[PDB]
């Protein structure tokens, strides 16, 4: 079996489900929590889920974390402005948290769309290329034009082989 | 091809490539016919040229576009 | 990723240089014509024809 | 003054819609392709009412009937004639706007004849062409053989109608010349052979009857919805036929009469219904058994 | 591999036992059939009124074969082979 | 020499006795394998069973019986080299026919296909255009020019024009020597050899 | 890679196999191969006629306007694929190869009705 | 006037904004002075031969 416990966590389909995609803004993530505590539980689950999910998405974020360094746990978000956001999540479960921080420094769904939708323009089906890049590498795949001298040989009429000896 | 380093060939060394002969009406209704052409290609040359600048000018300090970073910063407030 | 440096690369490029500033052809040489052969004693290459 | 109602409105869309019925076992048949192990999940009574609550919301989008157009209106339109061109070439070009943001039916498609005239290209050109550039799964650029008659009978014959409509709307388009006469034949092989029963629980049973009711052709279905304990679908068609057509005997007779539920279709089947009488019989035989089952 | 291979097919549980041991229904899901829910099984006793805690995480081992081919990791010249009908 | 009577009609062979008699229910492919080294066989079949008409050691399913005719006709062949479940046509390795008709099983498979015979799965695909609208200038009448209207052409200089006899005696002067006859105006329109 | 002067131009990259020429418009730097890099493709052109019998030229439009507002030259061959669709006016030797065809196929004309005419 | 297909183009912006016009596109070539190729240009611009007799 795999590793560790929870070794779902250590897959690409786990790590892919997070929503959490951070604004341009977002520069570093800081993670206070405490190792002991029943208010503390959240965060420290947060840290064993949620943190892998985060950083996978925003790949360019930094992500530090401090233990029992104080009384309660608290998430602070730097901005590039120079702004500090502090997020008290005691008492609060790792899915608030997660849902918390997505409402006030998160995108929203419909700036994901447009991100997606940029990225359509980049590959048109026009364009004629090797598989990797487009759909098609010649114009002979398509029915109707003349097919490849590789699978369909050309009329004697239509090579300069047979034109250079007519003509001399 | 060939680079500057390379010397000239032997045989090419007597040859004059001698110019066309002139049709006088031809060329000079040819050279009438590029003097016009070159001409209205110009100006939608410059046509395409202020599409890319509005286009440039228009996201950056568009009226659609300040109109978008003050509601995406009234909502971050 | 510190690049080796070439000093030769740089005094050849000085002194070519040079060389091309106190050496340089003048007008007399570059654009003198023979003109039995109608061409450039400096580079013996012919004008063209419609010059002639 | 007085508008018709179309196709798209939504009294229409709601009367056709109830006709055609929901069968989720006949919208998500089990289909013969790929297959991977089912996930299984185990739920309440409450959990499964809410799961197929959602298949019933699925299903309405797939039933979602497609808008009926008219026959398009052929492109012939000179943009320049260039008579110094002439006999320059043999063959003809054709020139495509392939930029992507931007819908097939703003794109523009011109072709250079061989005699200088620029012209633009026709419906036909325009939709093969925009299958060269932008291809769509499912149609084909050389149109299939199926659609021929003798294919199409074959297809009839093995009661496969739906796929007939599925492989004309996968190539041709709504507006389209060969999309209107694929339709109609279909059609008139259903009525001819009483095969309405297919078309019920699909996206393309309202397209059946709107063609019907225009061309007054709605006898045979009136019946097969009698001979299945269908009346309120009965009656609604009755209601829609005299809505598209009020200057009709059978409507000014209900106005007189205030007919309502089962009259409108005695009122219906005597003076306009060319099978008025088999429309009784069938009508008669329902109200006796119905009688026995509320006693 | 014999003697393995019959006591881990006679130890399986079948949908009907599942939900006669949860006293849930048990339903089938298919690509095939879109969203439609099949119930292939429904408990013979009490239905329970309340649902199965959804978990958020489920901590069950998993197998890294599975999951490196998922992944399209697991390359092998001898997989997926084209073969006679068995 | 092998004159199978049902070349025009090979569709009677399945529905005879002489058939039930060899292959029953099961396809004609279930009692057949393929002679190799190991356990893992060549990924392809061989080309063909039939070389110069003469028969190999071990014939494939189709090129043993003489009567069973690859036709499009011949349905009740078809589905057996089909899965019935997934509509996918089977690789040679899984019958063990040859290359050769397994290429031409696939087109007969594909031509029932297209000509309504063979049921396979249609999909319900959605519509190209969001909107219907035929009002766009792409798809309807635009203003004509009015060099159009009056038939000219677009542009002045696509006409020829004579030129003036000062200008062709500069260019004569310029070019001394060095000159074609003179053209002439071109003929309005085309010629056309009879 | 880094070219000493240059610039960028719309023209036609080659391609196909042997006797089955297919050209790929596209904009690529002036000194660079032929069917080497390119900053954008910008449509395709089929010189063989198809069983409709036509030539098939695919034009991006929107991007030709752009490049050329960005300082993209043109070759002639996509000049004169822009004259026959209307973008751009005929090519001037568009134009006069149509008249010399003529006076040509004119000079030929009297030749044939001479013979037919003195024999 | 714009070529063909551009003004095509341009009169059916027109009439999917809104626009109805029945005036001509045309283009401003009064600013574009094409000068003749015999025109002198700029030798302080120009190059030099290097010096390489031969
Ligand atoms: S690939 Fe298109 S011709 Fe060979
Ligand atoms: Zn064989």
């Amino acid at each position: 079996p795999m590793k560790g416990r929870f070794p779902i966590r250590r897959t690409l389909q786990y790590l892919s489900q997070g929503n959490v995609v951070f604004k341009d803004s977002v520069k570093v993530m800081t993670v206070n929590y405490n190792t002991h505590g029943e208010l503390g539980e959240g965060a420290r689950k947060f840290v064993f889920f949620n943190i892998p999910q985060i950083q996978y998405k925003n790949p360019w974020v930094q992500i530090m974390m401090f233990k029992n360094m104080t009384p309660s746990p608290f998430l602070r978000f730097y901005l590039d402005s120079g702004e500090q956001v502090l997020v008290d999540v005691e008492t609060k479960s790792n899915k608030e948290i997660m849902e918390h921080i997505r409402k006030i420094l998160g995108k929203n769904e419909e700036t994901l769309r447009e991100e997606e939708e940029e990225k359509k323009q980049l590959s048109h089906p026009a364009n004629f290329g090797p598989r990797k890049y487009c759909l098609r590498e010649c114009i002979c795949e398509v029915e109707g034009q003349v097919p490849c001298p590789s699978l369909v040989p050309l009329p004697k009429e239509m090579r300069g082989k047979y034109k250079a000896a007519l003509k001399a | 091809r060939k680079t500057r380093h390379d010397p000239l060939a032997k045989s090419k060394i007597e040859r004059v490539n001698m110019p066309p002969a002139v049709d006088p009406a031809e060329f000079f209704v040819l050279m009438e016919r590029y003097q016009h052409y070159r001409q209205t290609v110009r100006a939608l040359r410059m046509e395409f040229v202020s599409e890319v600048q509005r286009k440039v000018h228009e996201a950056r300090a568009g009226v659609l576009a300040e109109r978008k970073a003050l509601k995406d910063a009234a909502e971050h407030r | 990723k510190k690049v080796r440096p070439r000093l030769i690369a740089e005094l050849a490029r000085r002194v070519r240089a040079l060389r091309e500033q106190l050496n340089r052809p003048r007008d007399s040489q570059l654009y003198a014509v023979d003109y039995e052969t109608l061409t450039r004693p400096f580079s013996g290459r012919r004008l063209p024809v419609r010059a002639w | 003054e007085t508008k018709k109602p179309t196709f798209m409105d939504e009294e229409v869309q709601s009367i056709l819609t109830k006709m055609t019925g929901l069968n989720l076992q006949k919208t998500f048949k089990p289909a013969i392709q790929e297959l991977k192990p089912p996930t299984y999940k185990l739920m309440t009574q409450a959990q499964l009412e809410e799961a197929t609550r959602q298949a019933v919301e699925a299903a309405k989008v797939r039933l979602k009937m497609p808008p009926v157009l008219e026959e398009r209106v052929p492109i012939n339109d000179v943009l320049a004639e260039d008579k110094i061109l002439e006999g320059t070439e043999t063959t003809k070009y054709v020139f495509t706007d392939i930029s992507y943001s931007i819908p097939h039916r703003e794109r523009f498609i011109v072709v250079r004849e061989p005699s200088g005239t620029l012209r633009k290209a026709s419906w036909e050109e325009r939709d093969r062409m925009i299958q060269v550039y932008f291809p769509k799964e499912g149609r084909k650029i050389l149109t299939p053989i199926i659609f021929k008659e003798e294919n199409l009978r074959t297809m009839y014959s093995q009661d496969r109608h739906v796929d007939v409509l599925n492989l004309c709307f996968a190539q041709f388009e709504p507006d389209s010349t060969e999309y209107i006469k694929v339709h109609h034949k279909t059609y008139e092989d259903i009525d001819k052979r009483g095969k309405y029963d297919l078309l019920r629980s699909t996206r393309y049973f309202g397209g059946m009857v709107w063609y019907f009711v225009n061309n007054k052709k709605i006898d045979g279905l009136l019946i097969d919805q009698i001979q299945r304990d269908l009346i309120d679908d009965a009656t609604n068609l009755v209601q829609l036929y005299h809505v598209l057509h009020p200057d009709g005997q059978s409507a000014q007779g209900a106005k007189d009469q205030a007919a309502e539920g089962i009259n409108l279709i005695k009122v219906f089947a005597k003076t306009e219904a060319q099978k008025g009488a088999y429309i009784e019989l069938t009508l008669q035989t329902y109200q006796e058994a119905l009688s026995r089952h509320s006693a | 591999l014999t003697q393995g291979l019959f006591r881990g097919l006679s130890r399986q549980e079948t949908h009907q036992q599942l939900a006669d041991k949860k006293g849930l229904h048990v339903v089938e899901i298919r690509e095939e059939c879109g969203p439609l829910p099949i119930v292939v099984a429904s408990p013979r006793g009490p239905l329970r009124k309340d649902p199965e805690p959804e978990d958020e995480v489920p901590d069950v081992k998993l197998d890294w074969e599975d999951v490196k081919t998922a992944q399209g990791m697991k390359r092998s010249v001898w997989s997926n082979l084209k073969r006679a009908a068995t | 020499v092998p004159i199978s009577p049902y070349k025009d009609e090979p569709w009677k062979y399945l529905e005879s006795e002489e058939y039930q008699e060899r292959y029953g229910s099961r396809p004609v492919w279930a009692d057949y394998r393929r002679n190799h080294k190991g356990g893992v066989p060549p990924q392809r079949t061989r080309k063909t069973c039939i070389r110069r008409n003469k028969v190999v050691g071990n014939p494939c399913p189709i090129c043993r019986d003489h009567k069973l005719h690859v036709d499009f006709r011949n349905v009740k062949l078809l589905e057996q080299f089909v899965c019935a479940h997934t509509g996918i046509i089977f690789y040679a390795p899984y019958t063990g026919v040859c290359v050769k008709q397994h290429k031409r099983l696939t087109q007969a498979i594909q031509k029932a296909r297209d000509h309504g015979l063979l049921i396979y799965h249609i999909p319900q695909v959605e519509p190209r255009d969001l909107d219907f609208s035929t009002s766009h200038g792409a798809v309807s009448a635009t203003p004509p020019a009015p060099t159009l209207v009056s038939g000219d052409p677009w542009y002045p200089w696509y006409n020829w024009k004579q030129p003036p006899e000062r200008e062709l005696s500069r260019l004569r002067r310029l070019y001394q020597g060095h000159l074609q006859e003179e053209s002439g105006p071109p003929p309005e329109s085309m010629p056309k050899m009879p | 890679k880094a070219y000493r002067g240059g610039h960028l131009t719309i023209r036609l990259a080659l391609g196909g196999c042997t006797n089955r020429p297919f050209y790929r418009i596209v904009a690529a730097h002036n000194k660079c191969p032929r069917d080497g890099r390119f900053v954008e493709q910008l449509g395709s052109y089929d010189p063989l006629p198809n069983s409709h019998g036509e030539k098939l030229v695919a034009l991006n439009l929107d991007r030709i306007r752009h490049w050329i507002g960005c300082g993209a030259h043109l070759s002639k061959p996509m000049e004169k694929l822009l004259g026959l669709a209307g973008f751009f006016p005929l090519h001037p030797m568009m134009i006069t190869n149509a008249e010399r065809l003529r006076r040509k196929r004119a000079r030929e004309v009297l030749l044939a009705s001479q013979k037919t005419d003195a024999e | 006037p714009y070529p063909p297909l551009l003004r095509a183009m341009i009169i059916a912006e027109r009439q999917k904004n809104g626009d109805t016009s029945t005036e001509e596109p045309m283009l401003n070539v009064q600013r574009i002075r094409m000068e003749p190729w015999d025109y002198p240009a700029k030798q302080e611009d120009k190059g030099r031969a290097k010096g390489t007799p031969v």
